[PDB]
C-alpha cells in the first residue's frame, strides 16, 4: 500500500507505526527536528524513486501530505 | 546577510545526496554517516561566528565529496560481497 | 589459500570423518603436531581381497594441508594395500599445483597414507 | 566478480577522499620541485611541503622545524636506531627494545649488534605490556636509547610511553617510540610524553603509501648521524627530493586524523566490542591475545583453538584479513610477538588478525562475525584436534 509512507515515516521517526497517524506534523507530533525532516524527504525519495525539489519538500509537513504527494507522482 | 539556517539546511541536504553518489560502499556509507553525525553534534552551536566557520567547512568538503564521487566513478570497480 | 584446486577441497569436502579404529580391518595414520601448525588422521578400510573400500580423514592445518590429506584419501579408495603404498607426495603436489612453501604439506599426506597402511598390516600379522 | 570485504587496516588503509582530494592538485598542474629555488614551481610546491609538515606537527604537539619527511615508518626507524647509535657510537655502545617489536626495528637492531653494538631485548609480561621496573634495570651507563612503539600491529596493546619517556628523560637516555599504529588513533603528545624520536607511517592513517615522518627533538637536541647521503634537504637528515604530492597527502591525512580522531575512537570502540563479545558468546575456546585495558580497539588478535588460522582464512574467503605480522611470518612460521605474550605454539597457529577502521560499518563486522562463527564450526567438525578433545583426550599426552 502506498501507506508505506507511514513505515518509513515511523522507521525515521523512532515512532511506534501506532503513533503515525494521517494528521500528524512531523515536527509538533512526531518529534522530528528540521535534521530530521530533510532526511525523512530523502527517504521517501529513496522509497518512490521520486525526485521531491525544495518548493514541494517544503509543503510535505503532516503524514497525510506525505501520501498524497506520493499518490499523485506515479 | 545570508541565512546560517537555510544555508545549513541546504547543505545538509546537498551533501546527503552527493554522498549517496559515492560509488564505492566504504567511502559512501562513510561519508552519509559522518554527515548526519557532524550536523546533529553541532546543532546546539550558538555563537554565529563559529556557526560560520562549520558553513564554511562544510563548503568546502562539499566540493571534496564532488570531486572524489566523480573520480570515483571514472575509476569504479565491483560492488562487495555485501551490497548482494 | 589461492589455488582453486586446493580451496575446493574445502569448499566440497569429501570423506571427511572416522573409522572404527578397533577394526582389524581399519588402519589409522596419525602425522603431524599441533606446535608444528599440521596434524593429519588417514584412515582407510581394507576388504578381505586387500582393497581399499573407504577412507576418511580429518586434517588441522592450512588449505594445502587439507587439500593434501583430502585428495590422499581419495586416492587411495580402491587401490590395493600394495598399490597405495605407491602414491608419492610428488604426485599429490603436481595435482593441486602446489607451490614450493607449500610442499611439506604433500609430504605430510604421503606419510599419512603410510602410517595408515602400517597400522593396518600390524594388524594382520596375527 | 564481487569483491571481498576489507578488515585489514592494520597492514594499511584506503586513501581517505579527503586526502585524495588534497594531493591531486600536485599530481596535475603543481608538479614542480619543492627544492628549486628560482621559480613559482618550485615556490608553490614548497610551500605546500611546509603547510604538510606544520600539518604533521600540530597533530603530535611538535614544533615544524622537528618534522624530517621520510619514505615511510621502515626508513624513519632506520634513522632513528642507526642513526642515534652511530652518533653516540664513541661513547654510547648499548640499545634497549622490546621482544616484540616491528621486523624494521628488530632487524636495525640485528643490524647494530653485527657492527658491534650490545642490544637488550626486553620481555613483555602476558598482557602484551612491557614491565616498567625490569625497563629501569636494563638502562646502562653506556645506553644511548630505548626504543618502544606506542600501539603494536599484531594485538593492537599500548605501551605506556608517557611513563617510558619519564624513565629515559630522568636518565638522559634518548627514547623513540614507533607510533605508525598510533598516529591519529590515540592522543600522541611529544612534550606530554617525554618522546624524543617518532616514526610516523602516512599508509596507516588514510594517507598515502610511500611517505612517512620522523620527528626528532630539537630542545634538547636530539643528535642524529643521517643514513641516506645527498644534496642535503630536511635538514641533512634525510637527502632526496622530498616527494610533493605525498607529503601533502600525509599532513592532510594528519589533520583530518586530528579533526577525526575522537569520532573514529569511540565508534571503532563500539564496533571492536561488538565483534569480540558477539564472537565469543557463539564460540568456545576463543582467546583474545593482548590484555583488553591497555588495547587500541581497531586492531583485534584472536585465537580459535583446534582450527588452523590460515585455513580459517581460506574459509572466510570473502573477507580480507591476516595472521598478522610484516605480511610475512605472521601464520607461516607462527608470530614472534604471540610467542613473546607466551601463547602456546599450536593457539600461535590457530590466531587471526582483525582490523577496524574509519570506514568499517557494523554491517561488515556482523557479517564477518557471522561467517567467521560458521567456519570455526565447520573448520573444527574437519579437526582431528578437536574430535580428540570431544572424546575426552588429553592433547598434552600424546607423542607427536
Ligand atoms: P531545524 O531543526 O530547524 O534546524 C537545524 C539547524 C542545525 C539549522 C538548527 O538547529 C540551527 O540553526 N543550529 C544552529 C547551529 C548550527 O548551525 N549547526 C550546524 C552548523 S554546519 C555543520 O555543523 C556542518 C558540519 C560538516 C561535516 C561534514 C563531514 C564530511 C565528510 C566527508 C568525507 C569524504
Ligand atoms: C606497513 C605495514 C604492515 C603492518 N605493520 C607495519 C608498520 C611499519 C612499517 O611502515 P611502512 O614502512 O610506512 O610501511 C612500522 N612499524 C609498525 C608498528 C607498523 O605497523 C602489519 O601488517 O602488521
Ligand atoms: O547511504 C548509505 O548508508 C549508503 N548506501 C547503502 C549501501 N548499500 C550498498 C549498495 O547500495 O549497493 C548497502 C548494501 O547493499 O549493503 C546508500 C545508496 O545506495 O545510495
Amino acid at each position: 500500500i502506498e501507506e508505506r509512507v507511514k513505515k518509513i515515516i515511523g522507521e525515521q521517526l523512532g515512532v511506534k507505526q501506532e503513533e503515525v497517524t494521517n494528521n500528524a506534523s512531523f515536527v509538533e507530533d512526531l518529534g522530528a527536528d528540521s535534521l530530521d525532516t530533510v532526511e525523512l524527504v530523502m527517504a521517501l525519495e529513496e522509497e518512490f524513486d521520486t525526485e521531491i525539489p525544495d518548493e514541494e519538500a517544503e509543503k510535505i509537513t503532516t503524514v497525510q501530505a506525505a501520501i498524497d504527494y506520493i499518490n499523485g507522482h506515479q | 546577510a545570508a541565512s546560517s539556517r537555510a544555508q545549513v539546511l541546504a547543505l545538509y541536504r546537498a551533501m546527503l545526496r552527493e554522498s549517496k553518489r559515492f560509488s564505492a560502499y566504504n567511502y559512501r556509507t562513510y561519508a552519509v554517516r559522518r554527515i548526519r553525525d557532524a550536523f546533529r553534534e553541532n546543532k546546539n552551536v550558538k555563537d554565529p561566528v563559529e556557526i560560520q566557520t562549520l558553513v564554511n567547512k562544510a563548503k568546502r568538503d562539499l566540493g571534496v565529496i564532488r570531486r572524489q564521487v566523480h573520480i570515483g566513478q571514472l575509476y569504479s570497480t565491483d560492488k562487495l560481497i555485501i551490497e548482494n | 589459500a589461492y589455488h582453486k584446486k586446493v580451496v575446493d577441497h574445502y569448499e566440497n569436502p569429501r570423506n571427511v570423518g572416522s573409522l572404527d579404529k578397533t577394526s582389524k580391518n581399519v588402519g589409522t595414520g596419525l602425522v603431524g603436531a599441533p606446535a608444528c601448525g599440521d596434524v593429519m588422521k588417514l584412515q582407510i578400510q581394507v576388504d578381505e581381497k586387500g582393497k581399499i573400500v573407504d577412507a576418511r580423514f580429518k586434517t588441522f592445518g592450512c588449505g594445502s594441508a587439507i587439500a593434501s590429506s583430502s585428495l590422499a584419501t581419495e586416492w587411495v579408495k580402491g587401490k590395493t594395500v600394495e598399490e597405495a603404498l605407491t602414491i608419492k607426495n610428488t604426485d599429490i603436489a603436481k595435482e593441486l599445483c602446489l607451490p614450493p612453501v607449500k610442499l611439506h604439506c604433500s609430504m605430510l599426506a604421503e606419510d599419512a597414507i603410510k602410517a595408515a597402511l602400517a597400522d593396518y598390516k600390524l594388524k594382520q600379522e596375527p | 566478480s564481487l569483491r571481498p570485504l576489507y578488515m585489514d587496516v592494520q597492514a594499511t588503509t584506503p586513501l581517505d577522499p579527503r586526502v585524495l582530494d588534497a594531493m591531486l592538485p600536485y599530481l596535475i598542474n603543481y608538479y614542480g620541485n619543492p627544492h628549486s629555488r628560482t621559480h613559482a614551481y618550485g615556490w608553490e610546491s614548497e610551500a605546500a611541503m611546509e603547510r604538510a609538515r606544520q600539518q604533521v606537527a600540530s597533530l603530535i604537539g611538535a614544533d615544524p622545524r622537528e618534522i624530517i619527511f621520510t619514505s615511510g615508518a621502515t626508513e624513519s626507524n632506520n634513522i632513528a636506531i642507526k642513526g642515534v647509535a652511530r652518533f653516540y657510537r664513541s661513547r654510547k655502545k648499548h640499545l634497549i627494545t622490546t621482544q616484540t617489536e616491528h621486523k624494521c626495528v628488530l632487524d636495525s637492531c640485528r643490524s647494530l649488534e653485527a657492527e658491534g653494538f650490545q642490544v637488550t631485548y626486553l620481555p613483555v609480561q602476558k598482557s602484551g605490556i612491557i614491565d616498567l621496573k625490569e625497563l629501569e634495570a636494563a638502562i646502562q651507563p653506556d645506553t644511548s636509547l630505548v626504543s618502544v612503539m606506542t600501539v603494536n600491529n599484531e594485538i593492537g596493546v599500548k605501551q605506556p610511553i608517557a611513563e617510558i619517556g619519564r624513565i629515559c628523560s630522568s636518565r638522559k637516555v634518548y627514547f623513540h617510540t614507533d607510533a605508525a599504529q598510533a598516529v591519529g588513533k590515540i592522543p600522541l603528545d611529544v612534550n606530554d610524553m617525554k618522546i624524543d624520536l617518532m616514526s610516523i607511517s602516512g599508509h596507516k592513517i588514510y594517507g598515502p603509501k610511500g611517505v612517512g615522518a620522523i620527528y626528532i627533538r630539537r630542545r634538547p637536541r636530539v643528535r642524529v648521524e643521517a643514513l641516506q647521503s645527498g644534496g642535503g634537504q630536511e635538514r641533512g637528515m634525510r637527502s632526496g627530493t622530498v616527494p610533493t604530492p605525498l607529503v601533502v597527502g600525509l599532513g592532510a591525512a594528519c589533520e583530518v586524523a586530528q579533526q577525526e580522531m575522537e569520532y573514529d575512537h569511540k565508534r571503532i570502540s563500539k564496533l571492536s566490542e561488538r565483534l569480540i563479545q558477539n564472537i565469543m558468546k557463539s564460540l568456545p575456546d576463543v582467546v583474545m591475545n593482548g590484555d583488553p585495558k591497555h588495547h587500541y580497539p581497531g586492531c583485534i588478535n584472536l585465537s580459535f583453538a583446534y582450527v588452523e588460522g590460515e585455513s580459517l582464512l581460506m574459509a572466510l574467503k570473502d573477507v580480507a584479513l591476516s595472521s598478522g605480522s610484516a605480511c610475512t611470518s605472521a601464520s607461516l612460521e607462527p608470530s614472534y610477538v604471540l610467542r613473546a605474550i607466551g601463547t602456546d605454539e599450536d593457539l600461535a597457529h590457530s590466531s587471526i588478525r582483525f582490523g577496524i577502521g574509519r570506514f568499517t560499518t557494523e554491517e561488515e563486522v556482523d557479517y564477518t562475525v557471522e561467517k567467521c562463527i560458521q567456519h570455526v564450526k565447520r573448520l573444527r567438525e574437519m579437526s582431528p584436534l578437536w574430535e580428540m578433545v570431544q572424546d575426552g583426550i588429553d592433547l598434552k599426552s600424546i607423542k607427536w
